[PDB]
């Protein structure tokens, strides 16, 4: 019985 | 430059407007600081204005490279809003503008068109497809083939890493099997860099690329990347061994190979520290890892015992939050499925039944059916050994009895049926 997932960089960045 | 601080959106768009392109410069550059502020940058305010498809012009004017980065950078922050706004940079045609200027021989101009491309790509899987579609990666890549890494500028290293993770990113779907197999040598590479950005970033990537079907897990099993990846599960830096331990995690949900390959690689000594990690999910990540190891085969299971991890398990079980304490839960009922009965009798030696049954006391409805799973299994193995009358006894001077019996009572049908079956058939 294998369970499959289903701080991370974000998607987006905004510049400063 | 402070004569272009806090121009007027109405003011930018005259200057924008005008037939004199230093004029236009002056009020593009308006606009990024404008965009650059910390609080609240106007970018519905800029969207509504109309300026999205002259920015998008001004980065095809070679001649003025210096309108070519304002406006890249305006529209980089605009990108990096909502889905709504990073679709309005889309709809004014800057995707195939960006991935000209990949190529810019002004690094920082190349530079901020990874950025645009990697907010672009990182709103979700079209978008990410769309800058596929475009032949971003062609160039992408390019900028990476150089003899030795380090020989890039540290922050224009970082962002085309990050620019790269987000085009591994998103699911439903899964970037395409050709674009993964062409970015994965690149990602092998910089998973070898000495820089941490670097680094949690590349295993980001791996992670996103091996959460999926078995056959993805094997195309990224199959560059060799497992002993990297146990590595640098090992790394002191928090923002490396959540990666890491995420792409390891992925890894072992996929065939026994494929888990067989991170326990070759030396994954298990890790544990011992992952599975008592200050950070709390550190600590679930690894249990929810483990409890995927003892669904493997029963020379894997006995791996984990040679480890010494049994203990281990009973530590978290005993005592942790308690989403890592229910993973744990799962790595017991995995085990006792799956382990013969001396792996199993063992596991009993080590304590593992009173923390099992303090946790029948869990309003969860899920942990309490996979909890009764694992002490079926156990009396089953009990039974061979004719020694179910001792288990018994154990069960019940830990308050074993009072849980079982009181969960006839409980609500959930799986459940009363699971608990009345144990009275009647062990307890008389």
């Amino acid at each position: 019985g294998k369970r499959k997932h289903e701080g991370p960089s974000p998607v987006k960045m905004i510049k400063t | 430059n402070q004569g272009t601080v806090n121009w007027s959106v109405e003011d930018i768009v005259k200057g924008i407007n005008s037939n004199n392109l230093e004029s236009q410069l002056q009020a593009t550059q308006a606009a990024r600081k404008l965009l650059s502020r910390e609080k609240q940058p106007p970018i519905d305010n800029i969207i509504r204005a109309g300026l999205i498809p002259k920015f998008v012009s001004f980065l095809g004017k070679t001649d003025c490279s210096p309108i070519q980065f304002e406006s890249a950078w305006a529209l980089t922050n605009i990108a990096s809003g909502t889905s709504e706004q990073t679709k309005a940079v889309v709809d004014g045609g800057a995707i195939p503008a960006f991935i000209s200027l990949l190529a810019s021989p002004h690094a920082h101009i190349s530079e901020q068109a990874v950025w645009a491309l990697g907010n672009i790509a990182g709103d979700g899987s079209a978008f990410r497809d769309l800058v596929i579609k475009h032949g971003a990666i062609d160039p992408l890549l390019a900028l990476l083939a150089v003899p030795d890494l380090s020989t890039l500028a540290c922050g224009y290293l970082r962002n085309l890493t990050w620019t790269l993770s987000n085009l591994c990113r998103n699911k439903n779907p899964a970037p395409p099997l050709d674009a993964v197999e062409q970015i994965l040598p690149t990602l092998v590479r910089l998973l070898h860099h000495n820089d941490p950005e670097v680094l949690a970033d590349s295993c980001w990537a791996i992670s996103y690329l091996t959460d999926g079907p078995n056959e993805r897990i094997e195309m990224v099993v199959k560059k060799g990347v497992v002993p990297q990846l146990v590595k640098l599960l090992g790394a002191t830096e928090l923002p490396i061994v959540t990666p890491a331990l995420r792409a390891i995690g992925n890894i072992v949900t996929g065939t026994d190979e494929q888990t067989q390959k991170v326990i070759d690689a030396g994954a298990l000594a890790v544990f011992p520290s992952l599975l008592t990690n200050p950070k709390t999910n550190i600590q679930k990540e690894a249990t929810w890892t483990m409890s995927n190891i003892t669904a493997g085969r029963q020379d894997q299971i006995q791996q984990v015992v040679n480890h010494g991890l049994v203990p281990f398990l009973v530590g978290v079980l005993s005592k942790a939050d308690f989403k890592t304490q229910k993973e744990a839960a799962w790595a017991i009922t995995n085990y006792t499925s799956g382990g013969t009965v001396e792996q199993i009798v063992y596991l009993v030696h080590c304590g593992i039944i009173e923390p099992l049954m303090n946790l029948l006391s869990a309003k969860d409805t899920k942990i309490i059916q996979v909890i009764l799973d694992a002490i079926s299994n156990i009396f089953q193995a009990a039974e061979k050994l004719g020694e179910t009358e001792k288990l018994s006894i154990m069960i019940e001077e830990c308050g074993g009895l009072d849980k079982i019996e009181a969960l006839q009572r409980h609500e959930n049908e799986s459940v009363y049926k699971a608990s009345l079956n144990l009275i009647e058939k062990y307890f008389s």
